[PDB]
């Protein structure tokens, strides 16, 4: 039941006491700590809550143009009925995403608090639209962590960057 | 926010 502070410094993301899953933040040409303040960049740099309730697919916002709804929790995406531009886009989102959520003032003023919308999830691209691409197999160390467990679940993350490397951990397909 |  205890609480978990997952780290993230732009290559890894880290589980105290269990694993290290590589990661990566930002579009391609953005994937740097000092662009943390433009829109689908690596992501600013602070404390966030992840929404790991399992709730089911992901809503839809817009069938025709690809737009999925927000949601507060660890939702799937709808890659079976994907048909045409949308197979292209929700390849980007992958299977699997949780929510991320600014945890305090600090982190959410950040970059005049323009940037929003954040999430943990699993495409194998090497790049991700101002969120975290995580390792496909921390969704199922995450499973079986919790789901034997019957307190409560509290999960958060740190993201710092302590240096200029690009903030890409390799989780494009090999 | 969008991502795409």
């Amino acid at each position: 039941m205890m609480a978990v502070r997952l780290t993230f410094d732009g290559q890894k993301l880290t589980w105290p006491g269990i694993g290290i899953f590589k990661a990566t933040t930002g579009l391609p040409d953005l994937q740097w700590p000092d662009k943390q303040c433009v829109p689908d960049a690596a992501i600013p740099e602070g404390n966030y809550k992840l929404f790991i309730q399992f709730q089911g697919e992901a809503p839809i916002r817009n069938a025709a143009d690809c737009d999925l709804g927000p949601s507060w929790g660890w939702s799937t995406i709808p890659r079976g009925q994907a048909a045409g531009t949308c197979e292209i886009y929700w390849a980007n989102w992958g299977y699997n995403r949780i929510r991320l959520e600014s945890a305090d003032e600090k982190t959410r003023k950040a970059c005049g608090g323009k940037r929003g919308g954040f999430y943990i999830h699993d495409s194998t691209k090497g790049y991700s639209h101002g969120c975290i691409e995580v390792e496909p197999v921390f969704f199922r160390i995450l499973k079986q962590e919790t789901e034997k467990e019957n307190g409560e679940k509290t999960f958060t993350v740190n993201v710092k960057y302590v240096s200029g490397q690009q903030t890409n951990g390799g989780t494009k397909q090999g | 926010h969008h991502h795409h």
